[PDB]
């Protein structure tokens, strides 16, 4: 590799139960055969209204969200109000839109509870910008659907929704060879997202 | 934007006056006097050839770096007059222009094609707010392929025409009378009875007898098209010639 | 790609024209109804054929620039006049060819004197006496106007012929066809026809 | 054709500590299957307290660490104060993305203290997307040198033992044996060890001489 | 890929498109409107490679709205349809990926109903019914045989609903749910989607 | 405080050279224009009192616009020459881009949103141009709008621009009518406003423009009126004061 | 498409045939007449017919305008020179194939211009597509300084030669004689081929077609 | 003041500055052009003051196409160029369409050329007014064009000096019955009427144009007609 | 000061052309709006009658957006400039930040565009003033007003043009609580106010208001001429 491959996915989680919308992630760049790491922190605080999230690309994500994280504070001044979930996806995906077909890698998810109440938008390298109710991409993408979607319900109460996302994150690693590390969970909860706890595989198949 | 011009119908030359004629123009024309040189453009059939001054005030010049004779092509030379900077500068832009003209069409310039185009550059300065007009007139000659010499004169107005015998200067008007007095009556010119004539023109216009370190003179003949400049070596043997009568 | 014909022979005072109607994407037709043919004069009219998305440009562009002249000039175009206008439209855009092969048919607005012709896709006129297509079955086309031409034909036969050359064309070509639209310029009137086409 | 990036080889580690960051690279500079000198150390110092550390092709790492020494004169100039070690990192980040279609062919490791009196390094990829890390070896022999600092400095995979915090000796003494040991296997490491040793006092340089083959 | 309709009755339009957006096999939202509000009569459907759909349909949805704030009165669906035509053609030339399959439907009060087919290579054309997609491939068949130029809303229904049924009989992909809007001289009226 | 340069206010915050340009407006052949409820009919004043001149040819005032359309024009003529140009090659490329005429109070503010640019960052002079616009759409039927160099109009079922222009619709709506002012009656009326409005000189078959704009089978048309009409027109005019006694 | 030109004793013969060929078929029997611009500097080109067509009216235009503002006629050496620099930086481009000539007060003269711009003088060239028939037959019958019938002749035989033997090729001769007084309008000189007579009779009968829809629009 | 400017109107709305090119038109040479049913006649004076002048090195009328002549009377170096550039425009009409430009398409373009730099600043309005000789479809056409952008088209018109009494001597003299021979004779009489200064050979440059195109005539022609 | 830096300061530093704009509305047309409990009434007079004219085309009263209308004063080209321009940005916005923008949000807009004709020798300074008027994203009456030095206060209700002051003056002497109450008071207030400006009587006043979250209704010349009908509540219950 020339330097430029950065990731191809691993792993991600989000949906918006009525209590909120939680995220979670895995953490192990895959240089090809080779880990990088396997402390990479993927959920990515924009703000204390709104979270991210990296997969496909580790410096592409990084960089322009860090770059809507400007946008976002100075749109919140501007207007002096805080920015909706939907206008951020917006912002995103207008501009990753240009540099189209020049080897973006994106596959962000926009998190946050904002005025219109839960917000989660998928926000990707090639243009496509969907809401939606159930979430994730990356390599392992397909073993989280299949746990999520028969975990899924938008009356779960709290813990168990945490249940849930350990339970998928761990299976998708479990089965990919690319996803790995330690788990990270967050909640969004009412204004101001709050970190769960970053917990290792290692130790949840003893639990499991 | 732009500094702009000065209020005021002499003030600069895009304004008309009430008869809208161009006094910058004619400040140039009276510019061009400066500097006391005048200049005699004569043609024969065989030959073109323009005379002038050599005013030297000062000996601690070289007489060789002093001219007004500028070669363009080494078919087609100019005579100069005005304030110097200027002539140095249209001298420049002739040159360059007739080798753009030989580039792009595969010929030598014809002489009163080269003197449209300068008359053309010429009076794109009189559109201008913040151009001045180049102060100085300059004459060509030149065989172009059957008309023998030609003798072409542009201006600061632009206005340029074609000239059996013609001069400019401060002495203008009577080398003019002086010319259309010679013209009129003996017009075979040679090569010896003729431009020599603009000799004895110049000098009874402007002085005595002129020995020939003041005199600058170059020809162009139809049956050897060079432009070249005679000298003292040379142009001491014609006035002498000329001098007995 | 998509496909289509057009044709125009002269005659006796009287030229025609014709063109199919099937718009097509590159295998399957999508309807029946396509302008191929559009008139840019009281007697004066022009054929496209080739890329349809090209075929409504190089229409509506023309449309635009002859009204300018229209109104410029304030009289009606010269049938050469528009030939020579179109020569150049395709040609500006020459390093983005438009992919079309435009034809021409008119009379003079003077004489009512028989025009006709054609156009590369970059713009090389062929002024023919006798008939142009373009488009896809082109080699067909040819060989059908090749013997059924006749001088001096009066409009009725003209509109027989025409119809002829291009019903046995246009049916031995798999992507064009489909319906096929025909005009008559005379002195005076315009007469447009559909024809019973093999709707296959 | 033309291929405009080329491997120069080479190898760069960093290990944090409470008081100190070692930065750690050999100077067996080489290209194709020939060395071309075996005195080229690829640690440079920043600031008093900052230590860059960097590896991959080496015209690009002459003109990442000029430019670095540029915006770092830049800031000086601008704000009246030592540019943080954070900062650097930050501003790494985004000057290598800067060239997002053009990389860099650069693997980059920062060595430094924070401004809270704690080691911290920070690893990077050819594109830029940093993190803090408490160890990191990059370049070619970085495959072969990261397990064993997991196994140590990470106490990975380790039982019943004192995970004890590392202290300057121990880390010295690891570093000199895993460049050592890595010196034998890999083909792009030996012939020297330049061994920077940032503390709170200033930066005081190590040296040392490996297997010259 | 997707799958778009058109049926033009006597005196009205009726669109359909499916519901679901994939990435690779998955199908993130199954509940997907890929069918947008150009103004108070006219809609619009839009199909093709993802991101410049959304992108260029937008596009259209700004200026149309500003045609009709500048001037107060509305945009008849023929002029927003060559005005689409045009602003898709041109970009053909400087916009390499920019596929953008539409049909543009909707009413107006003078010539009545009217469906445009619009190819990505922005080549309007009229049409009695249309369709986009692959699926278009396997019901344009249906559509035409059971299709006459004058059917009231109810037969034109049930004739869809054959067209969707044959797909769930036949297409390959999975495309469970269509959303269905019909355009009248009433704005446009949402239908109740077509669920199994 | 001092005018100059049409992008400079006084202390009261109209702009100077507008105001001026609206002086030539008062100088300008006298041109109005009707709004009828079945048609638009247009009259305008020829300065062409030479018997020199020819080439009437299908106008002298009325430039035609689009398929549809047409305007007239008072003020300086070859800035009216520019602004048609340019009216046409919009509305054209409305067309192009819409396959729809243009409507046309959108033409109308696409033109004055120029005019009044003009009024705006530069320097150049604004046009000294006052334009009436006569055409037709689908949305609104036989419109009427009056254009000013300020970028100001307005629909008009009545209105005259030129010299006694305000004298003349002081007349008019004294006289306009509401929607019984059919195209005969119009006329006649119109004809009896520029007889009124006319200078000193008895008025002439060959001063006045008259041109209308008419709808038959889908279609809409613009004649400019023949002469043998216009006497028709005006001799019935001066039999019907034959009545006003 | 084959085109030719010698320098006889007092001007220049350009042939040229008629032939153009859209493909493998044949696109006009009587292709556009070869020759062009304006007096004394006829030339006649192959190639891309199209920007052939367009390059001799751009240049046509660009020096009937300098001649019109010198007053004197203008000359071969001109054309050359501006045909040379258009026909270069448009280079890896489409570009044309020139045969240039005319008799100007130097007399006559014949350039023969290339698409990249590659020119030269030349007593005689041939090009197209049958030009190295034509040059055959130039090289085996030309001598210098032939008469004006006599260099019409050579140059009927050099086109005829490419019309038989050559597929892209082939109609009515052309000639163009540009001479310091004189000017031909040999449109065409001779024609080798007649279309044989049709045996058929088919004089199409009316009401062959149905026909479905008769919409008639009177104008006058 | 309000008269320096070419920016701003007149407190009256009335520009000051195209009425002093106005005035350096009238300032001009006399020139004349007399339209006929078979063809329009261009008639000017040459003012080579000096013998030593060449009066046909430069001319006065200039061709633009087979069909097209110019004259004009103010400065010449103004007339030169707008020749220079009108050429440019009709070498433009007959690229872009195979057929030469109309006179009328020709005096828009020029029209429209010479109002831009009334309306620009900082340019002078072009100090000359142009008379234009055409023929199209067979039939002769005749404009005049006014500095500010205006054109017109006349008759028979003349401008340069004392050109209010040569359109008099003009009015009561010419008939639309004419034709080209005697259009000749007595546009020659209307420069007569008007000469000061003895009518030569050698003072007056004639140009026509037939259906033969446009052509002028020479010296010998000028002598020619003169006879009688 | 003369011509260049169309700008300058002057010597005290009283910006020409600031309050030179400012002079060109005082012969600009009279307008005023009012912000009311759930209605907001926006009036104008038209003295300029001309009953020869369409009204339609010589409102006053533009509409901004589906939650915007405003009216303005002075040179009228300038204010149409300005509303396209407007327009066009409350199009963008509501593409790429999706909302219905608030009042204040399209007013700073103006503001900004408004003071930013004031660098640039280039560019002279625009002679409109405005009032911004609509109902918000939560359905709050708001609104605002500017003048071309670029502020943009907001106002519980303000009039602008020729003799503004007046009816300023005469509103707070009238604007209370027990004035709003009642939409058809809240629009009689305004009619009130212009008759103390007006050409004598209800002449040639056009005005419309914006309910909450409907639309801009047009207050037409209907049978009972809307106008007449509260201007004869005036006449008839004004002693």
């Amino acid at each position: 590799e020339p330097g430029i491959e950065m990731l191809h996915g691993t792993t991600t989680l989000a949906f918006k139960f009525r209590h909120g919308v939680i995220v979670a992630a895995d953490s192990r760049a895959t240089a090809g055969a080779y880990i990088a790491s396997q402390t990479v922190k993927k959920v990515i605080e924009i703000n204390p209204y709104l979270l991210g999230t990296m997969a496909g690309g580790a410096a592409d994500c990084s960089f322009w969200e860090r770059l809507l994280a400007r946008q976002c504070r100075i749109y919140e001044l501007r207007n002096k109000e805080r920015i909706s979930v939907a206008a951020a996806s917006k912002l995103l995906a207008n501009m990753v839109y240009q540099y189209k077909g020049m080897g973006l890698s994106m596959g962000t998810m926009i998190c946050g509870w904002d005025k219109r109440g839960p917000g989660l938008y998928y926000v990707d390298s090639e243009g496509n910008r969907i809401s939606g109710a159930t979430f994730s991409v990356g390599s392992g993408s397909v073993y989280a659907y299949g746990v999520m979607d028969r975990g899924y319900s938008y009356d779960l109460e709290v813990e168990q929704a945490y249940d849930l996302a350990r339970r998928a994150i761990y299976q998708a690693t479990y089965r990919d060879a690319y996803s790995g590390g330690a788990v990270n969970l967050y909640h969004v909860r009412e204004d101001g997202w709050i970190r769960v706890s970053s917990d290792n595989v290692a130790d949840l198949h003893e639990k499991y | 934007m732009s500094r702009g011009s000065s209020a005021g119908f002499d003030r600069h030359i895009t304004i008309f006056s009430p008869e809208g004629r161009l006094y910058q123009v004619e400040y140039a024309f009276k510019a061009i006097n400066q500097g006391g040189l005048t200049s005699v453009a004569v043609r024969g059939k065989d030959c073109a050839v323009i005379v002038t001054q050599k005013k030297v005030p000062d000996k601690l010049l070289d007489s060789s770096t002093v001219t007004h004779l500028f070669k363009i092509t080494e078919n087609i030379g100019c005579v100069m007059t005005g304030m110097t900077a200027d002539s140095r500068s249209q001298v420049q832009r002739a040159r360059y222009e007739a080798a753009n003209w030989k580039y792009k069409y595969g010929y030598e310039i014809p002489v009163d094609m080269l003197c449209k185009r300068i008359a053309d550059i010429s009076q794109v300065y009189t559109q201008n707010a913040e151009m001045r007009p180049l102060g100085c007139c300059m004459i060509l000659i030149g065989i172009d392929e059957e008309q023998g010499p030609q003798v072409y004169k542009c201006d600061p107005a632009g206005y340029y025409c074609g000239f059996k015998a013609t001069a400019a200067g401060v002495k203008q008007t009577e080398s003019t009378s002086f010319l259309e007095k010679k013209v009129k009556k003996k017009f075979d010119w040679t090569f010896e009875q003729t431009v020599e004539t603009a000799i004895t023109c110049l000098s009874t216009v402007l002085s005595i007898d002129f020995k020939p370190s003041e005199i600058e003179v170059g020809v162009v003949t139809v049956e050897n098209p060079k432009f070249r400049i005679l000298t003292e070596a040379e142009i001491d043997a014609h006035l002498v010639a000329l001098a007995e009568r | 790609y998509n496909g289509g014909a057009v044709m125009a022979m002269k005659g006796k005072n009287c030229v025609a024209i014709a063109a199919d109607r099937r718009f097509g994407i590159q295998a399957q037709m999508v309807t029946t109804d396509f302008q191929k043919i559009f008139p840019m004069g009281d007697r004066l009219y022009i054929g496209l054929a080739g890329l349809a998305t090209d075929v409504q440009t190089v229409a509506q562009r023309l449309k635009f620039r002859l009204n300018l002249y229209e109104l410029k000039e304030g009289r009606q175009i010269k049938p050469y006049t528009l030939m020579s206008m179109v020569a150049n439209l395709l040609y500006e855009k020459r390093f983005g060819p438009y992919y079309t092969e435009p034809v021409i048919a008119g009379l003079d607005p003077k004489t009512f004197k028989p025009f006709i012709c054609s156009l590369d896709l970059i713009g090389c006129p062929m002024v023919t006496d006798d008939f142009v297509v373009s488009g896809t079955c082109a080699e067909q086309m040819y060989g059908m106007c090749e013997s059924l031409w006749e001088p001096n034909m009066d409009p009725d036969h003209l509109f027989e012929t025409i119809s002829q050359a291009m019903l046995n064309a246009v049916d031995r070509d798999a992507v064009s066809g489909m319906g096929v639209i025909v005009h008559i310029i005379e002195k005076d009137k315009i007469t447009t026809r559909t024809l019973k086409a093999r709707m296959d | 054709r033309f291929s405009p990036y080329v491997f120069n080889g080479g190898t760069i580690l960093a290990i944090a500590g409470e008081d100190f960051a070692i930065v750690a690279s050999d100077t067996r500079l080489s290209e194709g299957f020939s060395i071309h000198t075996r005195d080229s150390p690829k640690c440079y110092k920043l600031t008093d307290k900052t230590v860059i550390g960097c590896s991959g092709f080496h015209g690009d790492c002459l003109t990442l660490t000029k430019i670095i020494e540029a915006r770092l004169k830049m800031y000086k100039h601008s704000n009246n104060k030592a540019m943080t070690t954070g900062a650097i990192a930050a501003m790494l980040s985004t000057i290598l993305y800067s060239r997002r279609f053009f990389p860099y062919y650069v693997y980059n490791i920062i060595g430094g203290l924070d401004e809270e009196g704690k080691g911290a390094v920070y690893s990077f990829d050819p594109v830029g997307s940093y993190q803090r890390d408490s160890f990191k070896a990059g370049g070619s022999a970085s495959a072969m040198l990261q397990p064993l600092l997991d196994n140590q400095v990470g106490f990975k995979n380790m039982q019943n033992v004192e995970h004890v915090p590392l202290s300057l000796d121990r880390a010295m003494r690891l570093v000199k044996d895993v460049f050592i040991s890595a010196a034998e296997r890999d083909v792009y490491t030996g012939d020297a060890l330049r061994i920077c040793i940032v503390t709170k006092e200033g930066i005081r340089e190590e040296t040392v001489s490996l297997r010259k083959d | 890929m997707e799958y778009l309709i058109g049926i033009q009755g006597p005196d009205y339009v009726l669109v359909a498109s499916d519901r679901v957006a994939a990435s690779n096999i998955v199908q993130m939202k199954d509940d997907h409107d890929k069918m947008f509000k150009m103004s108070e009569k006219i809609l619009l459907l839009c199909v093709g490679e993802a991101g410049d759909t959304v992108q260029f349909a937008e596009y259209i949805q700004k200026n149309v709205q500003l045609y009709k704030m500048r001037n107060g009165y509305e945009l008849s669906p023929t002029a927003a349809a060559n005005f689409t035509r045009r602003n898709l053609a041109d970009c053909l030339r400087s916009r390499t990926p920019y596929h953008v399959n539409l049909l543009l439907a909707g009413y107006d009060e003078h010539e009545g109903p009217a469906l445009y087919y619009m190819d990505y290579l922005a080549a309007l054309a009229k049409a009695p019914f249309a369709a986009h997609g692959y699926g278009a491939f396997l019901t344009l068949s249906i559509l035409d045989r059971y299709y006459t130029p004058t059917i009231s809303r109810e037969r034109a229904v049930e004739l869809l609903r054959k067209c969707l049924e044959e797909l769930q009989k036949r297409f390959i992909l999975n495309l469970p749910t269509f959303s269905v809007r019909i355009i009248d001289k009433n704005g446009i009226h949402d239908l109740d989607n077509i669920s199994f | 405080r001092y005018d100059s340069r049409t992008t400079i206010f006084s202390p009261e915050g109209r702009l100077y050279q507008v105001e001026y340009a609206m002086e030539a407006i008062g100088h300008a052949g006298t041109c109005l224009g009707i709004l009828a409820n079945d048609g638009v009919l247009l009259a305008a004043e020829r300065r062409n009192i030479h018997k020199l001149l020819d080439e009437v040819f299908f106008s002298e005032k009325i430039y035609k616009l689009n398929e549809d359309m047409a305007c007239s024009v008072a003020g300086i003529t070859s800035d009216a020459n520019v602004l048609t140009n340019e009216l046409r090659l919009i509305a054209q490329r409305y067309l192009l881009q819409y396959q729809e005429p243009i409507p046309c109070e959108q033409l109308v503010t696409a033109l004055c949103d120029i005019k009044q640019a003009y009024t705006q960052f530069g320097g150049k002079r604004p046009f000294g141009v006052s334009l009436l616009y006569i055409g037709w759409d689908k949305h609104y039927g036989f419109q009427l709008y009056q254009s000013d160099p300020s970028g100001n109009y307005g629909g008009w079922k009545a209105t005259c621009i030129g010299n006694n222009s305000a004298a003349a619709v002081s007349m008019l709506k004294q006289d306009y009518k509401e929607g019984e002012m059919t195209l005969k009656s119009a006329l006649a009326l119109a004809i009896k406003v520029l007889n009124k409005t006319m200078d000193v000189s008895k008025l002439s078959a060959e001063k006045v423009e008259i041109a209308t704009l008419t709808r038959e089978n889908g279609k809409t048309v613009i004649r400019v009126l023949k002469q043998k009409e216009v006497e028709q027109l005006i001799k019935k005019h001066e039999e019907e004061e034959a009545k006003a006694e | 498409t084959t085109i030719a030109g010698v320098v006889y004793k007092d001007g220049i013969v350009l042939g040229a045939d008629t032939r153009a060929t859209e493909g493998m078929v044949v696109a006009d029997k009587n292709c556009s007449k070869i020759h062009f611009i304006s007096p004394n500097i006829y030339c006649c080109g192959a190639g891309t017919a199209a920007d052939t067509d367009m390059t001799t009216q751009l240049i046509s235009s660009n020096l009937e305008l300098h001649s019109l503002s010198t007053g004197r006629l203008p000359r071969v050496v001109t054309a050359n020179r501006m045909l040379k620099q258009m026909l270069f930086r448009y280079q890896g481009y489409i570009g044309a194939a020139l045969v240039l000539g005319g008799v100007d007060v130097t007399g006559p003269h014949l350039y023969s211009i290339y698409p990249h711009g590659s020119t030269d003088k030349l007593p005689y060239v041939t090009m197209g597509s049958g030009s190295l028939a034509a040059m055959a037959v130039f090289e085996d019958k030309f001598r210098p300084d032939m008469e004006e019938e006599e260099a019409k002749n050579l140059v009927s035989e050099a086109i005829a030669a490419g019309i038989f033997n050559d597929l892209g090729s082939g109609s009515n001769i052309d000639l163009c004689v540009i001479s310091k007084n004189k000017l031909d309008f040999l449109r065409p000189y001779t024609v080798p081929n007649k279309k044989g007579t049709r045996l058929g009779r088919y004089r199409c009968e009316k009401g062959t077609t149905a026909v479905l829809t008769e919409k008639i629009t009177p104008l006058e | 003041g309000y008269s320096f400017s070419l920016t701003t109107f007149s407190p009256s709305g009335k520009l000051v500055q195209i009425e002093y090119a106005l005035a350096a038109v009238a300032g001009g040479a006399p020139s004349v052009g007399i339209k006929a049913a078979n063809g329009v006649v261009l008639a000017t004076e040459k003012k080579q003051k000096s013998i030593l002048y060449d009066e046909r090195s430069v001319h006065k009328v200039e061709p633009i196409t087979k069909h097209i002549g110019l004259v004009y009377s103010g400065m010449g170096p103004d007339y030169r160029v707008l020749v220079h550039r009108a050429r440019k425009l009709a070498q433009q009409y007959y690229l872009v369409y195979q057929e030469p430009i109309p006179t009328a398409q020709l005096v828009q373009r020029v029209a429209s050329v010479m109002q831009e730099y009334t309306q620009s600043g900082g340019v002078r309005p072009f100090g000359v007014s142009l008379l234009i000789c055409g023929w199209n479809e067979g039939r002769p056409y005749l404009f005049q064009s006014d500095p500010s952008g205006a054109y017109f088209a006349w008759k028979a018109t003349a401008m340069g000096k004392n050109y209010v009494n040569g359109k008099t001597f003009l009015e009561k003299r010419y008939n639309e019955d004419l034709e080209l021979e005697d259009a000749i004779h007595t546009a020659i009489l209307t420069l007569k009427e008007s000469f000061e200064g003895q009518m030569t050979e050698d003072n007056i440059e004639v140009g026509i144009c037939n259906e033969a195109g446009f052509r002028r005539l020479t010296p010998t022609e000028v002598k020619d007609y003169l006879a009688a | 000061s003369y011509d260049r830096a169309i700008t300058v300061f002057s010597p005290d530093g009283h910006l020409f052309q600031v309050e030179y704009a400012q002079e060109a509305v005082k012969k600009g047309s009279t307008a005023v709006g009012v912000r009311g409990r759930d209605i907001v009434v926006l009036g104008v007079e038209k003295k300029s009658v001309a009953k020869l004219q369409d009204e339609r085309t010589v409102r006053k009263i533009c509409a901004l957006d589906d939650n915007v209308c405003m009216a303005f004063a002075g040179l009228t080209a300038d204010a149409r400039i300005v509303i396209n321009r407007a327009r066009v940005e409350c199009q963008s916005h509501r593409l790429t930040v999706e909302d219905p923008v608030t009042v204040e949000y399209i007013t700073r807009y103006i503001a900004s565009l408004k003071q930013r004709y004031t660098q640039s020798n280039g560019r002279r300074p625009f002679g409109i003033s405005a009032l911004i008027v609509g109902f918000d994203f939560d359905g709050t009456p708001r609104l605002y007003q500017t003048d071309p030095s670029g502020t943009y206060h907001a106002w519980k209700a303000n009039a602008i043009g020729r003799g503004a002051k007046s009816v300023r003056e005469f509103l707070e002497k009238n604007y209370t609580d027990e004035a709003i109450e009642t939409d058809d008071l809240t629009i009689k207030l305004v009619i009130k106010a212009l008759l103390e400006v007006v050409q004598s009587g209800g002449k040639n006043i056009e005005l419309a208001v914006m309910r909450r979250d409907q639309s801009l209704k047009i207050l037409n010349p209907e049978e009972i001429e809307k106008y007449v009908a509260e201007i004869e509540k005036e006449k008839e219950e004004n002693e």
